[PDB]
RNA sequence: CGGGACCGAGGACCGCGCUCUGCAAGGAUGCUGGCGUAAUGGUCACCAGCGACCCGUCUUGAAACACGGACCAAGGAGUCAA
RNA sequence: GACUAAUCGAACCAUCUAGUAGCUGGUUACCGCCGAAGUUUCCCUCAGGAUAGCAGUGUCGACCUUCAGUUUUAUGAGGUAAAGCGAAUGAACUUUAAAUAUGUAAGAAGCCCUUGUUACUUAACUGAACGUGGGCAUUCGAAUGUAUCGACACUAGUGGGCCAUUUUUGGUAAGCAGAACUGGCGAUGCGGGAUGAACCGAACGCGGGGUUAAGGUGCCGGAGUGGACGCUCAUCAGACACCACAAAAGGCGUUAGUACAUCUUGACAGCAGGACGGUGGCCA
RNA sequence: GGGAUGGCUUGUGGCGGCCAAGCGUUCAUAGCGACGUCGCUUUGAUCCUUCGAUGUCGGCUCUUCCUAUCAUACC
């Protein structure tokens, strides 16, 4: 993995495969997740999922 | 122009790296003309 | 696998004396109890200095103590976790109450002749178990031949 | 425009003089002036290799250097925060003094009455004819 | 390519001070789901009107269901597809009960006969052929013939793959 | 509301609780059968299924080449002083 | 350059002597905790050196201060696409404005105001620097993360190696050769590519259960002779192809299309018939 | 002490000009371009012009394979 996606995954606390986190959607977070898209799956969770 | 930090530290105040090549050229020309004048003086003596 | 760019760091300070002195072991037990069961920061600093090596406990002289006994400190109990030495350049020793790890013979004699008191650290623990009204003093750490050569 | 030691400048080689130039790396870079001459200025730039930054020093002719606006936003915000906080203390009401990132858009309704949508094919038929 | 649905996707450019009421653009997209439908919408809009996803918004996404899924229909599809030569026009016909079934049959057909994958195919028009005389292809014309009736010779009977051995030789007559 | 698998760490009480005479609530108990010995368990030899290059050295980036090794016992190489 | 006791371009014996080698070979129990590296910068090179960087043990200091191979915001570089020119003007047009990564900045350790001096500078007490005093804590002035601090001491290997993506500069008949970043390997096991330095998945304490990735499910072989619509018949098909052979190549193989054209005013294929006169046109 | 180019190759020249179906282009009419062609490289002659080993091949015996077929067979 290149160092910038590695750093973004570290700052998102996604250090192991099948780790999941909650993110509040701002532009400053959306661009980060857009960069690490070759490693993650994300979406909009409902109340049952939460 | 990339410049060495040590060379810029040793550089005199007010002078620039943009005149270094002209400095070396002036030095070489001065040495050559000194040799030429010595040859002229010896030939005049002969 | 887990990507851990940062590394967990093991402790880089002494947790126990390297010395095999039995009385120092008893002192360490006592101040472990005091620094666990009190809130006073004095006891924790004293315990840490009881752990330390000799280059980390430089001697404190009587002239250094007399310098720090000025300006409202004349009644505070002086606490040193190293050796207290005598300074023969200091002709007049003031009255002082000093608790130290050990004293030289001349330093103890001159303090008692000036009318002060010398204490061990366990007597200090008995009389001031929270370090109230004390002056904690260290000697010059970098005043060593090797440290000059660094 | 004369410069001073400590000023922040940008480096931009302009025109046909950027043809076969030996140092393409410093074009578009920004640094601090350490040395000033009449026709050229000395700039400290940092190049970041592996984990660490290293310092480079370059000499740039003045026509390829402009003063930079790196701290302009910070100074403007410091001044506006001071004056907004003074006004807030005068009026007895709190105010926002921190920037926030852009938020997701909220719910709204779009009318259709005068703005009927135009159906688009993947290729416009006007181009096909 | 997949269980497709037909979606009406309407989008617009984000309103500005100069343009408080931007124009709305509608497309019909065949897509497996809504995420793919909106992505295809922005792809085509970028190709046509130069409206980007970041500078626009989706106004509506709706499912367009077939009006009469129990009625057999003939469909004409005008498409363009990309190959090593370039872009080629093609008109083809499908006999189905819905537009989505016609489009799925088109995708499987283009894959089978020309190796054209999903992203190389642009669907331009899907029309229901109103009259029998509008059918052009002989492979649909033979199916719309009067009093159509055929037998089924040489039918392999359905035997479970878990029954390995049979005591009688099977027949291919029904 | 059924059907199946693997597991039972801890060892007085304390806690959060609940459907509160009590409980499925900070980790398994209750009932029953055969046997009480090579039956369980273990070691060795062998067959079977799957897995599995000969060690050490050297070289470079690595392999390959090359070198040493018939077998066993005992001996065998970072010591002492300033 | 023969012979001088199987010894001769300098005999044999003992000693100095355990002579020297930078070259070759070898260098002896176990477990645990960490763990690398290949022009960075300088020196006349090869028979070259240092050195940065990367590591480990000890400590000590308030382990205080927060910082960060990341986004956002302002502003540079890339104005480059794009829209319009019922805006002006005409990639070099612009109101506006790309994707990719990228530089600089984002606080109380800060921001200004005032006071004077100046040995700077300015026409200049003018800017700037130097100090002086004061105002600003009403929110400490983006997000996310933060067992990530600092300083010493001592010790060690490696410090112009291989492969690859991307970018860039040159080339060849074809090969390819330099740089820069990043990843991998040398130091590394496991699952799959039948097999294997460089491929794909995934990184490793000892076990039980569950679920997957890459890859697979006719047999070898765990899992489908699984479902839908088509295509293909090869005198060694094809099944991990992309490069070469190799062309605007050759095919009376087989399908799907596009364009032009003919057609009940009878097309296309045939069969029955016509195929004539000036005229044996001129020259040879 | 250290060592001991390769799915290459085959039958048809190079340089220069021209033509050229086509490819491009049709706010520029440039550029590429198979098939070809044209220039350079003794009336059956002369025999009075042999143009540089750094690179190494052989022979004997004997077996087998390829086909790119000299002979035998068919066409």
């Amino acid at each position: 993995i290149p160092p910038k996606p590695r750093k973004i995954l570290q700052l998102l606390r996604l250090r192991q495969i099948n780790n999941g986190v909650f993110v509040k959607v701002t532009k400053a977070t959306a661009e980060m997740i857009k960069i690490v898209e070759p490693w993650v799956a994300y979406g909009y969770p409902n109340l049952k999922s939460v | 122009i990339e410049v060495s930090a040590a060379k810029e530290a040793m550089r005199p105040e007010g002078t620039s790296v943009r005149g270094d090549k002209r400095r070396e050229i002036r030095a070489r020309v001065k040495k050559n003309q000194k040799q030429m004048l010595r040859n002229q003086r010896i030939a005049a003596e002969k | 696998g887990i990507d851990l760019r940062w590394k967990h760091v093991r402790s880089s300070h002494r947790k126990a004396p390297k010395s095999d002195n039995v009385y120092l072991k008893l002192l360490v037990k006592l101040y472990r109890f005091l620094a666990r069961r009190t809130e006073a920061p004095f006891n924790k600093v004293v315990l840490r200095r009881l752990f330390m090596s000799r280059i980390n406990r430089p001697p404190v002289s009587l002239s250094r103590i007399a310098r720090n006994l000025k300006n409202g400190n004349e009644k505070k109990t002086v606490v040193v976790v190293a050796t207290v030495t005598d300074d023969n350049r200091l002709l007049q020793v003031p009255k002082m109450e000093v608790a130290a790890l050990r004293f030289t013979a001349k330093a103890r004699a001159r303090i008692e002749a000036a009318g002060g008191r010398t204490l061990t650290l366990d007597q200090l623990a008995l009389e001031k178990p929270t370090g109230a009204n004390t002056l904690l003093l260290r000697g010059p750490k970098n005043a060593r031949e090797a440290v000059k050569h660094f | 425009r004369t410069y001073r030691v400590g000023d922040i400048v940008d480096i931009k080689v302009n025109g046909a003089v950027q043809k076969g130039m030996p140092h393409k790396f410093y074009h578009g870079k920004t640094g601090v002036v350490y040395n000033v001459t009449k026709s050229a200025v000395g700039v400290i730039v940092y190049k970041r290799v592996k984990h660490r930054y290293i310092e480079k020093r370059i000499n740039v002719r003045i026509e390829h250097v402009k003063p930079s606006r790196s701290r302009e936003d910070f100074l403007r915000r410091v001044k506006e925060n001071a004056e907004l906080k003074k006004k807030a203390k005068a009026e007895g009401v709190p105010v926002q003094l921190k920037r926030q990132p852009a938020m997701p858009r909220e719910a709204h309704t779009v009318s259709i009455a005068d703005n009927k949508p135009v159906t688009l094919a993947p290729v416009a038929y006007e181009t096909t004819i | 390519m997949g269980r497709l649905q037909e979606y009406q996707v309407i989008g617009r450019h984000l309103p500005t001070e100069a343009n408080p009421n931007p124009a709305l653009y509608r497309m019909r997209i065949f897509a497996p789901n809504e995420v793919v439908a909106k992505s295809r919408f922005w792809y085509f809009l970028r190709g046509l009107k130069k409206v980007k996803k970041a500078t626009g918004e989706i106004v509506s996404v709706n499912v367009i269901s077939e009006k009469h899924p129990l009625k057999v229909k003939n469909f004409g599809i005008w498409l363009r597809y990309d190959s090593r030569s370039g872009t080629h026009n093609m008109y083809k016909e499908y006999r189905e009960t819905s537009r989505v079934a016609a489009v799925e049959a088109m995708y499987a057909d283009m894959a089978a006969r020309h190796r054209a994958r999903f992203r190389s195919i642009h669907i331009l028009k899907v029309v229901e052929l109103e009259k029998t005389e509008d059918v052009k292809r002989p492979y649909i014309k033979q199916l719309v013939a009067k009093n159509l009736s055929f037998p089924l010779p040489h039918r392999v009977p359905k035997i479970s793959t878990k029954k390995i051995f049979s005591a009688k030789r099977p027949s291919t007559f029904s």
